[PDB]
DNA sequence: GATGTGTAGCTACACATC
DNA sequence: GATGTGTAGCTACACATC
C-alpha cells in the first residue's frame, strides 16, 4: 500500500507544518537629501518639545502584560506518521487513503 | 562679527558636511575639540554647547533609517566618546590637566542629555526613537554623573519601556542595559516575557546580564513563538557561553533545551542547533568526542540518538576516527557502549561499506562481550549506580546486535544462548526485556520458532514459581504474573499471523492472559488487556468475543485500565473494519458510538479524550465510520471552550480534520452537509459565553464566530482537493453548506453574530461549470435575505456582492448551445 | 588551511496606507 | 483587519590576501 499513500502522506506534513498550533493560527500565515544647518526656524524647535495633548504615546495597561509569555505550546509532532502507527502495535501499520 | 556668531558658523559648517557621507568624520571630531577648546579660552564656553544643541535638535524629527539622522547620531556618538578616551588614559598615568578637562566633559554632558530629554515624551514618534537613539550609543561614555541627572534617567527610562511604539520601546532597553549591574535587570526580564514585540523581547534577551539568576528568563526563549528568536539562543547565547553550558546550567534544562532545537518545526532553527553542537561543542572541548557524550548525560537523556546523527553528517571525516579495538571492552562505559550503538547502526542506515567488514567484531565473537556485562549484573553481587551502568551497556550492545549479519551460523547460535539464558532470568528489568525479544525475534528466521522459544521461556518461569509453591493453590504469585506477561506483550507485538497456526498461545492466553484480566490489581488488569488486545489482531474470532468485555472496562474502569482499553479498540476496528461489530453474536456498533461519545465528552480525564480524538480521525480515514452524527460530535470537540485547555486534543484535531476533508470528496461532501449546524451549535456556545457572567469566564478561550466561519469555508472548499480529478472544479460540495447555513441564518439571534457571517459569506468559489440549479438556488436563499431583513451597510454590501457575482453568473451560463 | 571580500537569494516579519 | 511594501537576519557561493 505504501506507494502512493507515501507521498500523499508526505504531501501533508510539509503543508501543514506551520500550522499545528490550531486555533487562530489556522491561517496558513501566511528620503530627505539634505539639511541647511544655518537657517534658523527655532519655532519648530518648540513645534518637537510640545506635551502630548491628547496624543496617548503608551500602552494600554492590558498589552503590557500576557500570561502566555509568548511562548510555544508543547508540540506533539502530530505527522502523518503518527497516525499510521497501530496504538499498541506501532510496528504495524494501517493503510488509510486506500 | 561677533565671537558667539563665529562659533555657530564652525559648528554648523561641520554637521554640513557630516550629514553627507561618513568619510571625513575624524577630521570633524578632531575640529569640534578645537572649536571647543577655542571657545573655553575665550570664554564662551557656554555658546559652544549652545549651538551643539541647537544643531543635533535639527535631526530629530527625522524618520527611523533616514540615513542623514544616522550619520550624525554616529558623529555624535563619536565626539562624546572622543572628549572621554582623552580623559580616561589621561586618567591612567598622565596627571591631572590643568585645563580643567574632566569638568568640562562633566558639564557638557550633563547639559546635552537634559537638551535631549525635553523631547522625550513628543508626540512624535520619531522625535522619540531619536532621543533614546542618541542616549543608547552615547551611554557607556558618560562615566560619571549628577545623581538628580541619574535618578531622571531611570525614570524617563523605566516610563518609556511600555511606550506605545515598538522603535522606541527597543531603545527604550538598550539605556537601561547599561544600568544592569546588581532594579534594571528587573525590568528586562519583565519586558522579555511580556512584551508583544518579539524585537523588544530579542533586545533584552541578547543584552541582558545572562547572570545566575537571569540565566533561566534568557533559556526560556528557547520556545519562543518568534522563529528569530528562537534560532538565536542557539546561535548567540549558548556560543557565548562556551563551555559554561557544562558546568553553569542544570542538566534537566540542558537535555530540554537540545531536545526542543533538534526537533523545532523551522528547518533554520534545527540547524542552528546542530551546528552549535558538531562545530561550536566539538570544538570547545578540542574535538574529544567522548567529553562530549559525557557532557550530554548519555544514560538519561532521550536525544543522544538525534544529536550524535545530526553529527556523523556535520563531520563525515571524524566518523573513520573511532577506536574499537579488542583491548577495550574493560572500561566500556555508558558513552563507549553507547558510541558502539550509535556508529553501528548509522554505517548500516547510510550503507558504509568498508567499515562494517572489519571495524566491528564478529556475531560469535560480540555475544562473548555482551555475556560477559550479563553474569556481571544479575549472577553475581554507588552499588545501584553500577548496576545501572551494567544495564546501561547490556541495552546498548544488545539493539547493536539486534541488526547484524547472521549468516554466520555460529554466531547465531552463540548469541542465541545469551539472549535465552538472560531472557530467562527473573530479574532481568524491562528495558533489557523489550530487546531481548526484539534480538531472539532477528535470530530464528521463523514465527513459529520464535514463538515456540519465547513460549518455553515464560511457562518455564511460570511453571518454577508453581513447582516452588508446592510447600504444603495452584498458580504463581502476582510478581511472577507480571513478568510473563511484559514478555508476553513484546513477543506479541512482533508476531504478524492468525493464532490457528500458532497454538501455544491459545494455551498461554487461557494459561495467564484471561486469568490477568479478571485480576484484582490494575497493572496487571492494564497488562492483560494489552496481550488481548494483541492476540484480538490475529484472530477475528477472539475479538468479537471480546468486544463487549473491552468496551465496559472503558465504561467502569479507571483512568488507567479505560485509557489502554479504549485503544484497543481503535487497533481491533483498524484491521478488521466493522467485521466485529454489528452481527448475529457480534455487538452493536451503536453501542460502542455511545462509548466514544462519553470519553470524546469526558473532560476529567483528557488524555482519555486524545485518544478518542486520534483513534476516531483513523476509522474515518480508513471509511470504516460514517455517521454523521459522530464525525459532528467529533469537530464540535475542537471549537468547543470546553476542551480548549486540552492542549494535546487540539493539535490532534488541528492536523487530522484537514487532511480528512481534503482526501476524499466522500470525506469533504461528510463536512458540507454536517457544517452548518454545527456553525449554529457553536454559535449558540459563543453566545452563551460572552453573556454569561461568572467569576471562572475565560470568554477568549473560544474562535469567535466569524473566524469558526472562515475556516468551515477552507474544509469545505473544493479547490482543497489533493486527487484534482479535473471534474472536481463543477464540484458543488462548498455552496450546498453555504445555502445550509443560510437555511440557519434565520435561528441566530444577535446582529453581531449574524454579521459576523455575513462579512465573511464571499470566501466561496463560485465556476461556470457547477450546476445551474444549485447556484440558482443559492441565489434565491441570498435574494431572499437581501431585502426581507434590516442590514448594517457592511453586511449588505458583501451579500449584493454576492448576490450580482451570481447574477453575472447565470449570464454565462443559459446563453448557450 | 583561515581569513577576508563581494554578490546573490531567501523568509518571516514589520510597518504603511487605505 | 485586509492589504502592499519594506525590512531584519540570515545563507550561500565565489572568491581573494597573509
Amino acid at each position: 500500500m505504501s506507494i502512493f499513500e507515501k507521498d500523499l502522506m508526505a504531501y501533508f506534513d510539509e503543508n501543514l507544518n506551520r500550522n499545528w498550533r490550531g486555533r487562530e493560527h489556522w491561517k496558513v500565515r501566511n528620503k530627505v537629501l539634505e539639511i541647511d544647518f544655518f537657517k534658523t526656524d527655532d519655532s519648530f524647535e518648540d513645534k518637537v518639545f510640545a506635551s502630548k495633548g491628547r496624543t496617548k504615546i503608551d500602552m494600554p495597561i492590558k498589552n503590557r502584560k500576557n500570561d502566555t509569555h509568548y511562548l510555544l505550546p508543547d508540540d506533539f509532532h502530530f505527522s502523518t506518521d503518527r497516525i499510521t502507527r497501530l496504538f499498541i502495535k506501532p510496528g504495524q501499520k494501517m493503510s488509510l487513503f486506500s | 562679527i561677533d565671537i558667539n556668531t563665529k562659533i555657530f558658523n564652525s559648528v554648523a559648517e561641520v554637521f554640513q558636511k557630516a550629514q553627507g557621507s561618513y568619510a571625513g568624520h575624524r577630521k570633524h571630531i578632531a575640529v569640534l575639540k578645537k572649536i571647543q577648546s577655542k571657545a573655553v579660552e575665550q570664554g564662551y564656553e557656554d555658546a559652544f554647547n549652545f549651538w551643539f544643541d541647537k544643531l543635533v535638535t535639527k535631526i530629530l524629527p527625522l524618520k527611523k533609517n533616514e540615513i542623514i539622522g544616522d550619520r550624525i547620531v554616529k558623529l555624535v556618538a563619536a565626539f562624546i566618546a572622543s572628549l572621554e578616551r582623552e580623559l580616561i588614559l589621561a586618567k591612567k598615568q598622565n596627571y591631572k590637566l590643568t585645563n580643567d578637562e574632566e569638568g568640562i566633559f562633566s558639564r557638557f554632558v550633563d547639559q546635552f542629555i537634559r537638551h535631549v530629554l525635553r523631547g522625550v515624551e513628543s508626540p512624535d514618534k520619531n522625535v522619540r526613537f531619536r532621543v533614546l537613539q542618541l542616549l543608547a550609543v552615547i551611554m557607556d561614555n558618560i562615566g560619571e554623573i549628577d545623581e538628580s541627572l541619574f535618578n531622571l534617567l531611570i525614570l524617563s527610562l523605566n516610563k518609556r519601556i511600555y511606550d506605545r511604539e515598538p522603535t522606541v520601546r527597543i531603545q527604550a532597553v538598550f539605556c537601561l542595559t547599561k544600568f544592569q549591574d546588581e532594579e534594571a535587570t528587573r525590568t528586562l526580564v519583565a519586558s522579555i516575557q511580556n512584551d508583544p514585540s518579539a524585537e523588544v523581547r530579542r533586545a533584552a534577551m541578547l543584552n541582558l546580564i545572562n547572570d545566575n539568576n537571569t540565566r533561566p528568563y534568557i533559556l526560556e526563549r528557547a520556545r519562543d513563538v518568534n522563529i528569530v528568536n528562537r534560532r538565536l539562543v542557539y546561535s548567540r547565547i549558548l556560543k557565548s557561553m562556551g563551555r559554561k553550558c557544562f558546568d553553569d546550567i542544570e542538566p534537566h534544562i540542558f537535555d530540554q533545551l537540545i531536545e526542543w532545537g533538534l526537533e523545532d518545526r523551522e528547518l533554520s532553527v534545527r540547524n542552528a542547533c546542530k551546528r552549535l553542537i558538531a562545530h561550536d561543542w566539538l570544538n570547545a572541548l578540542d574535538g574529544d568526542l567522548i567529553e562530549l557524550l559525557e557532557k550530554l548525560d548519555v544514560s538519561r537523556s532521550s536525544v543522544c540518538v538525534k544529536a550524535i546523527e545530526a553529527l556523523f553528517q556535520s563531520r563525515p571525516d571524524i566518523l573513520s576516527k573511532i577506536k574499537f579495538p579488542e583491548s577495550i571492552w574493560k572500561d566500556f562505559t555508558v558513552e563507549i557502549a553507547f558510541l558502539f550503538r550509535a556508529i553501528y547502526l548509522y554505517c548500516l542506515d547510510n550503507n558504509i561499506t568498508e567499515m562494517l567488514e572489519e571495524n566491528f567484531p564478529e556475531a560469535s565473537k560480540l555475544s562473548e562481550h555482551l555475556n560477559h556485562y550479563i553474569l556481571l549484573r544479575y549472577h553475581h553481587n554507588q552499588s545501584h549506580f553500577d548496576y545501572n551502568t551494567l544495564e546501561f551497556i547490556i541495552e546498548q550492545l544488545s539493539i547493536a546486535a539486534e541488526r547484524y549479519d547472521y549468516s554466520d551460523e555460529v554466531g547465531r547460535r552463540s548469541m542465541l544462548t545469551v539472549v535465552r539464558n538472560m531472557l530467562a532470568l527473573t530479574t532481568l528489568s524491562e528495558p533489557l526485556i523489550k530487546i531481548g525479544i526484539r534480538v531472539m525475534k532477528s535470530l530464528s528466521i521463523n514465527e513459529k520458532d520464535f514463538v515456540t522459544m519465547a513460549i518455553e521461556i515464560i511457562n518455564d518461569i511460570r511453571d518454577d514459581d508453581i513447582e516452588k509453591q508446592e510447600s504444603e493453590e495452584k498458580e504463581a504469585s502476582s510478581a511472577t504474573i507480571v513478568l510473563c506477561l511484559t514478555r508476553s506483550s513484546y513477543m506479541l507485538e512482533l508476531v504478524n499471523t492468525p493464532l490457528t497456526e500458532n497454538i501455544l498461545i491459545a494455551s498461554l492466553m487461557d494459561t495467564l492472559i484471561t486469568p490477568a484480566v479478571r485480576n484484582t490489581a490494575p497493572n496487571i488488569r492494564e497488562l492483560g488487556v494489552k496481550n488481548l488486545g494483541l492476540c484480538c489482531l490475529l484472530d477475528v474470532k477472539l475479538a468479537i468475543d471480546n468486544m463487549y468485555i473491552l468496551g465496559m472496562c472503558v465504561s467502569k474502569g479507571n483512568a488507567s485500565l479505560k485509557y489502554i482499553a479504549l485503544q484497543v479498540i481503535v487497533d481491533i476496528f483498524s484491521v478488521h473494519g466493522n467485521t466485529v461489530v454489528d452481527g448475529e453474536g457480534k455487538v452493536d456498533s451503536i453501542s460502542l458510538h455511545k462509548i466514544f461519545y462519553k470519553v470524546l465528552k469526558n473532560n476529567g480525564l483528557p488524555e482519555c479524550q486524545v485518544i478518542a480524538a486520534e483513534g476516531l480521525c483513523k476509522l474515518f480515514l480508513a471509511d470504516v465510520f460514517t455517521d454523521d452524527d459522530l464525525f459532528e460530535t467529533l469537530v464540535l470537540s475542537y471549537f468547543s471552550p470546553i476542551n480548549s485547555s486540552n492542549e494535546a486534543l487540539v493539535q490532534a484535531f488541528a492536523f487530522c480534520i484537514p487532511v480528512y476533508c481534503f482526501s476524499h470528496p466522500a470525506h469533504q461532501q461528510r463536512m458540507s452537509r454536517t457544517a452548518a449546524d454545527i456553525l449554529l451549535r457553536l454559535c449558540v456556545l459563543w453566545d452563551d459565553l460572552q453573556s454569561s457572567v461568572i467569576p471562572e469566564v475565560d470568554r477568549e478561550a473560544m474562535l469567535k464566530p466569524n473566524i469558526i466561519f472562515q475556516q468551515l469555508l477552507f474544509w469545505t472548499d473544493p479547490r482543497n482537493l489533493v486527487n484534482q480529478t479535473g471534474s472536481t472544479k463543477k464540484d458543488t460540495v462548498q455552496l450546498t453548506f453555504l445555502i445550509d447555513v443560510l437555511k440557519i441564518y434565520a435561528q441566530i439571534e444577535k446582529k453581531e453574530i449574524k454579521k459576523m457571517i455575513i462579512t465573511n459569506i464571499n470566501a466561496i468559489f463560485l465556476s461556470s461549470e457547477q450546476d445551474y440549479s444549485t447556484l440558482k438556488e443559492l441565489l434565491e436563499y441570498s435574494d431572499d435575505i437581501a431585502e426581507n431583513d434590516n442590514l448594517d451597510n457592511v453586511s449588505k454590501n458583501a451579500l449584493d456582492k454576492l448576490r450580482n457575482n451570481l447574477n453575472s453568473l447565470i449570464e454565462e451560463i443559459n446563453e448557450r448551445s
